[PDB]
């Protein structure tokens, strides 16, 4: 070898990479991206192959170190720990609920009321009610008989629509 | 190098019973005030549970079955106890695994050592002595990691080999009782999970010899055998096995 | 147990509900009981099965 | 409701029409710190190579491989893979590799 040397006699390091995969359990793997951590929101979480939907807030379990999710009575994952940062979220399931209409009749109006049933106010003339969200109904602090049952002693009746 | 200890002295080994030990963490799952039934390769309850001693002269390395899992707890003090050797024939034919824990660290190699009949370490009265093999030529896996380590101390392990995963458990524990088995709870926490993928079906504990012939330092060790069982765990508010329940034992626990 | 005749249906309740949510882990003969790892393991014509 | 209801009169009262469930905004794929990278620093860019009758093999294992820094190098004059895509290297995962 001289450095005076043509293209096709100088020298050339060759490194052949060879990936072979007996059945055993596989070690070499590439980098598993990440990105940044968003919390309060309804989000698709991937973390460490555990895979949902979920908003995902803080927690105040502890994990013991060597646990990283965290299951109720019914085996569902409410808690995860964050493998980035050794923290602990709780995962509550995004909101669902019944879209339920409150109306007198058609003869008498067409104005209408619409329950969300366990769906806070903040998350859809809004009241919130323990039965749920209900948007077109202004309550008024008088006590009258009950027209048309909402739910947790709240009703609703026309006189617009009051509850 | 290999060294025959021709100066034993010839006694059965013993049995005792198992109580409420064995139980380790089945999954990688925070569980708080909870009763989970889980079906897994559990230590049976008050099972019989064979015990091997080191006194002066008893030096107990037989050869002893893996099968499905091994549970291995250890009365020790002085630190006479170093590692273990798995594999299916322990020559260069097959495979085989080493694990030890000498003077300065632990190591973790899967590579076909021709071992010796009788693998031990010693100690001069500081560490000089080690004879477990002599060859490795294929070697496949290699893991250097943190020192794992009357009687004073109690080491529960747990080894477990399922699709290609080497699963050891362990777990610590200060006791001051002289002889036996203390009867009580503790629940193994996970400790490692090593890739091998290697048929396993006996092991080997090994010792170290104290040299001022050879003086066996006083250590006691208990071999059981892991059955697939359900056992009912409690969950405390903090997340820790407290209880635990064999779903086979007796009709009440039944 | 002096009120166990509403601790009967509060319990009978509950554990209607804890079944119904438990089945849900049950693959029912499938692969799997997660509808995401048929969906992502899987081509249409058999995950329609 | 009326569609509901299958009339276009409507009685009063309250009637269970429809449902609404938050639909998600982002995925969030959160990993382990990306460590114990593959020693692939001292294989290519080894001081002293092997001749080729007597060419040095590593065996590459117990580690995650960034393969697109490799790719992505400017200084390779040759880079053919055959039995793999080369942008599939970083997903895909192996056994072993040997250098
Ligand atoms: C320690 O004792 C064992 C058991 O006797 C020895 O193993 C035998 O060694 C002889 C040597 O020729 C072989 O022929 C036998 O086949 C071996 N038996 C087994 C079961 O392997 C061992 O060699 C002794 N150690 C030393 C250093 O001599
Ligand atoms: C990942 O890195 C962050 C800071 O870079 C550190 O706080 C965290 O502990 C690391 N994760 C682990 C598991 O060590
Ligand atoms: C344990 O086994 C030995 C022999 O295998 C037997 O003599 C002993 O009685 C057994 N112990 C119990 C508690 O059954
Ligand atoms: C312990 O074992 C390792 C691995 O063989 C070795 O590098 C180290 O020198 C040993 N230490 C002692 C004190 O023997
Ligand atoms: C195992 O080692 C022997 C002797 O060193 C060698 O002949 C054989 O090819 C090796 N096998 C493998 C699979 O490495
Ligand atoms: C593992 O070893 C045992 C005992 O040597 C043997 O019976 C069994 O067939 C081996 N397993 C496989 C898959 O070869
Ligand atoms: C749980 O932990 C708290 C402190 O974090 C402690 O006060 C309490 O005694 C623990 N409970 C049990 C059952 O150990
Ligand atoms: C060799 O070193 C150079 C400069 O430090 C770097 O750009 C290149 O990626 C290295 N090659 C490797 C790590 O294979």
């Amino acid at each position: 070898f001289q450095p005076t040397y043509g293209v096709g006699y100088q020298p050339y390091r060759v490194v052949v990479l060879s990936f072979e995969l007996l059945h055993a359990p596989a070690t070499v793997c590439g980098p598993k991206k990440s990105t940044n951590l968003v919390k309060n929101k309804c989000v698709n979480f991937n973390f460490n192959g555990l895979t949902g939907t979920g908003v995902l807030t803080e927690s105040n379990k502890k994990f013991l170190p060597f646990q990283q999710f965290g299951r109720d009575i019914a085996d569902t994952t409410d808690a995860v720990r964050d493998p980035q940062t050794l923290e602990i979220l709780d995962i509550t399931p995004c909101s669902f609920g019944g879209v339920s209409v409150i109306t007198p009749g058609t003869n008498t109006s067409n104005q209408v009321a619409v329950l969300y049933q366990d769906v806070n106010c903040t998350e859809v003339n809004v009241f919130q009610t323990r039965a749920g969200c209900l948007i077109g109904a202004e309550h008024v602090n008088n006590s009258y008989e009950c027209d048309i049952p909402i739910g947790a002693g709240i009703c609703a009746s026309y006189q617009s629509i009051i509850a | 190098q290999c060294v025959n200890l021709t100066t034993r002295t010839q006694l059965p080994p013993a049995y005792t019973n198992s109580f409420t030990r064995g139980v380790y963490y089945p999954d990688k799952v925070f569980r708080s005030s909870v009763l989970h039934s889980t079906q897994d390769l559990f230590l049976p309850f008050f099972s019989n549970v064979t015990w091997f001693h080191a006194i002066h002269k008893r030096f107990d390395n037989p050869v002893l079955p893996f099968n499905d899992g091994v549970y291995f707890a250890s009365t020790e003090k002085s630190n006479i106890i170093r590692g273990w050797i798995f594999g299916t024939t322990l020559d260069s034919k097959t495979q085989s695994l080493l694990i030890v824990n000498n003077a300065t660290n632990v190591v973790i190699k899967v590579c076909e050592f021709q071992f010796c009949n009788d693998p031990f370490l010693g100690v001069y009265y500081m560490e000089s002595e080690f004879r477990v093999y002599s060859s490795a030529n294929n070697c496949t896996f290699e893991y250097v990691s943190q020192p794992f380590l009357n009687f004073k101390n109690l080491r529960e392990f747990v080894f477990k080999n399922i699709d290609g995963y080497f699963k050891i458990y362990s777990k610590h524990t200060p006791i001051n009782l002289v002889r036996d088995l203390p009867q009580g709870f503790s629940a193994l926490e996970p400790l490692v999970d090593l890739p091998i993928g290697i048929n396993i079906t006996r092991f080997q504990t090994l010792l170290a010899l104290h040299r001022s012939g050879w003086t066996a330092g006083a250590a006691a060790y208990y071999v059981g055998y892991l059955q697939p069982r359900t056992f009912l765990l409690k969950y405390n508010e903090n997340g820790t096995i407290t209880d635990a329940v064999d779903c086979a034992l007796d009709p009440l626990s039944e | 147990s002096a009120l166990g005749k509403l601790q009967d249906v509060v319990n009978q309740n509950a554990q209607a509900l804890n079944t119904l949510v438990k089945q849900l882990s049950s693959n029912f003969g499938a692969i799997s009981s997660v509808l995401n790892d048929i969906l992502s393991r899987l081509d249409p014509p058999e995950a329609e099965v | 409701t009326k569609c509901t209801l299958k009339s276009f009169t409507v009685e009063k009262g309250i009637y269970q029409t429809s449902n609404f469930r938050v639909q998600p905004t982002e995925s969030i794929v959160r990993f382990p710190n990306i460590t114990n990278l593959c020693p692939f620093g001292e294989v290519f860019n080894a001081t002293r190579f092997a001749s080729v009758y007597a060419w040095n093999r590593k065996r590459i294992s117990n580690c995650v491989a960034d393969y697109s820094v490799l790719y992505n190098s400017a200084s390779f004059s040759t880079f053919k893979c055959y039995g793999v895509s080369p942008t599939k290297l970083n997903d895909l995962c192996f056994t072993n590799v040997y250098a």
